[PDB]
């Protein structure tokens, strides 16, 4: 069988960057140059092997991580990088071997007045792990003082809204993005 | 990078009136700008943010409002403590950007300044170095051009201006301007003029003096 | 809840500087925190912010000589000022960044000097009244504050006696790393061949007191 690429780029909503959502594609075969011969993706690199090359390969497993961020942001959908995505949201590891798929979706994703439903962790004690998803709604405690369930000064609910008006600048509005990551029951 | 202009850099008014400061975005920013008010000697203070929210403890009179590349702050009854220089931020930004700034001034009538010049003194000229005084007193508004001009020559280095802050009972603005030569150089002219243009002056006043007197 | 500032004067142009934030009610461990700077009438300038995770990024003027560490222990912060140039000669803040919240908590500043330096003494001079500073009965008098360093200068008429109509301009800052400023007065052209007026300059930093009578010059 083919491997359900429809359903993960196709989707209908992306899920929070805080919260990605990870299928995992096995037991079937992918081709991948019908992804890359669409032309429609502002950002598709490949970490590791040639897209055109990884057509004639193999894998154990394939993940497929998607997510919403902003275009300034796919920058950090990457090995090595720093910021509020890649700290506290979504890491890569140093050693990664697969591809990062981003598209524009301000069309879908962006309403008049504002889009409030796609949200990112702006506080965290610490750094993510590479591939740690993290979606606990503790108070922040930014201060001596214990927060205790309840916000006010120094004591912030970690998630922050994104706010995608279709006014926006380029980087500023939404963007699809899509992580396949490769670790034999996936070919081409 | 995004470029915040914010429109009125000087904007002067009486106490009890209502001013608008304006902060432009070049590409939009939705709704992420906040304003900073800076008083002489003082840190920045947080107004507003997320475009139209007061931060807690600011007082009533203030507001923000706007969204996407158009904003603007409004202070309702402006106060003797108001009297001071306001920033807007682009948030969630990389770079941090801000504003240039808008300067907020106590409103006056239009006073022409008095001019006066002043030749370098016997002991400065021992040393080897001529500076040359022009003082613009008591005037209003602070916008005001000084020419020097040596021999009708138009001169543009060698000079440095200098204005005070306004003064608290007559506000006022006084800048001095110091033309600074060697005296190999002072010592081959006569003529020193200093030409002001202001709003008040009709015509443009000069105040000149002669090396040989 | 502050903010507190220090570790900051004066610097040769290349030397290295490390200012100091020590907070109070506040983590540095756990907030953004943020350094900017101002130079004068220059406005604010953002350089660099800690993460709550250790992800430290820069203003691509600070980059390669400035560098933010953090003390979890003495829960300070500070910012490693290298390579310095002329261009760093600002107030210096460190202040809390809340994201889409603002910068809510600043410090007060620390004030750094970069120049190739050599404090000295001014070289008081007299502006003398004449008939091109004469209008009205009131004439324009006043001395010069020329060639000083580091700032600042104080400058009083008749030990304070006289404070009317006296306007004393801020310095500035010339080619040879110097300072110059004057101080002016207002006063009746009657009271030319009566008052006796004298300038008092004071400069601190070099221990120069000056008192300079100012007559008009025949």
């Amino acid at each position: 069988n083919l491997c359900p690429f429809g359903e993960v780029f196709n989707a209908t909503r992306f899920a929070s960057v805080y919260a990605w959502n990870r299928k995992r594609i096995s037991n079937c075969v992918a081709d991948y140059s019908v992804l890359y011969n669409s032309a429609s993706f502002s950002t598709f690199k490949c970490y590791g092997v040639s897209p055109t090359k990884l057509n004639d390969l193999c894998f154990t497993n394939v993940y497929a991580d998607s997510f919403v961020i902003r275009g300034d942001e796919v920058r950090q959908i990457a090995p090595g990088q720093t910021g509020k995505i890649a700290d506290y949201n979504y890491k890569l590891p140093d050693d990664f071997t697969g591809c990062v798929i981003a598209w524009n979706s301000n069309n879908l994703d962006s309403k008049v007045g504002g889009n409030y439903n796609y949200l990112y962790r702006l506080f965290r004690k610490s750094n993510l792990k590479p591939f740690e998803r993290d979606i606990s709604t503790e108070i922040y405690q930014a201060g001596s003082t214990p927060c205790n369930g309840v916000e006010g000064f120094n004591c912030y609910f970690p998630l922050q809204s994104y706010g995608f008006q279709p006014t926006n600048g380029v980087g500023y509005q939404p963007y699809r993005v899509v992580v396949l990551s490769f670790e034999a029951t996936v070919c081409g | 990078d995004i470029q915040l202009t914010q429109s009125p850099s000087f904007l002067s008014a009486s106490v009890g009136d209502r001013v608008t400061i304006t902060c432009r975005a070049s590409q939009g920013i939705s709704s992420d700008l906040a304003w900073y008010q800076q008083k002489p000697g003082k840190a920045p203070n947080l107004l507003i943010y997320a475009a139209s929210t007061l931060q807690s403890g600011v007082p009533s009179r203030f507001s923000g409002s706007g969204s996407g590349t158009e904003f603007t702050l409004t202070i309702s009854s402006l106060q003797p403590e108001d009297f001071a220089t306001y920033y807007c931020q682009q948030l969630n930004s990389d770079l941090y950007t801000f504003g240039q700034g808008t300067k907020l001034e106590i409103k006056r009538t239009v006073a022409a300044p008095s001019v006066f010049i002043f030749p370098p003194s016997d002991e400065q000229l021992k040393s080897g170095t001529a500076s040359v005084v022009c003082l613009l007193n008591n005037f209003y508004p602070r916008e005001a051009k000084v020419q020097w001009k040596v021999d009708n020559a138009l001169q543009s280095g060698n000079s440095q201006e200098s204005v005070t802050e306004q003064d608290s009972k007559d506000s006022t603005y006084s800048l001095s301007s110091t033309l600074t030569l060697s005296k190999a150089d002072y010592e081959k002219h006569k003529v020193y003029a200093c030409e002001v243009t202001h709003q008040g002056l009709s015509s443009p006043v000069t105040k000149s003096f002669n090396r040989g007197e | 809840v502050q903010l507190v500032e220090s570790g900051g004067g004066l610097i040769q142009p290349g030397g290295s500087l490390r200012l100091s934030c020590a907070a109070s009610g506040i983590i540095v461990s756990s907030n953004y925190m943020t350094w900017v700077r101002q130079a004068p009438g220059k406005g604010l300038e953002w350089v660099s912010v800690i993460y709550s995770g250790g992800s430290t990024f820069y203003a691509d003027s600070v980059k390669g000589r400035f560098t933010i560490s953090r003390d979890n222990s003495k829960n300070t912060l500070y910012l490693q000022m290298s390579s310095l140039r002329a261009e760093d000669t600002a107030v210096y803040y460190c202040a809390r960044d809340l994201g889409p919240y603002g910068m809510d908590v600043w410090g007060q500043g620390t004030t750094v000097t970069v120049s190739s330096a050599s404090t000295k003494g001014p070289s008081v001079f007299p502006l003398a009244p004449s008939s091109k500073s004469t209008s009205g009965g009131t004439a324009a008098l006043g001395c010069l504050v020329k060639d000083y360093f580091p700032e600042p200068v104080t400058v009083s008429w008749n030990s304070g006696a006289l404070t009317s109509g006296v306007h004393t301009f801020p310095a500035v800052l010339q080619s040879s790393g110097l300072y110059s400023l004057s101080s002016v007065v207002t006063v009746p052209s009657s009271s030319l061949g009566t008052q006796t007026y004298i300038c008092n300059v004071n400069h601190k930093p070099s221990n120069t007191k000056v008192d300079k009578k100012v007559e008009p010059k025949s």
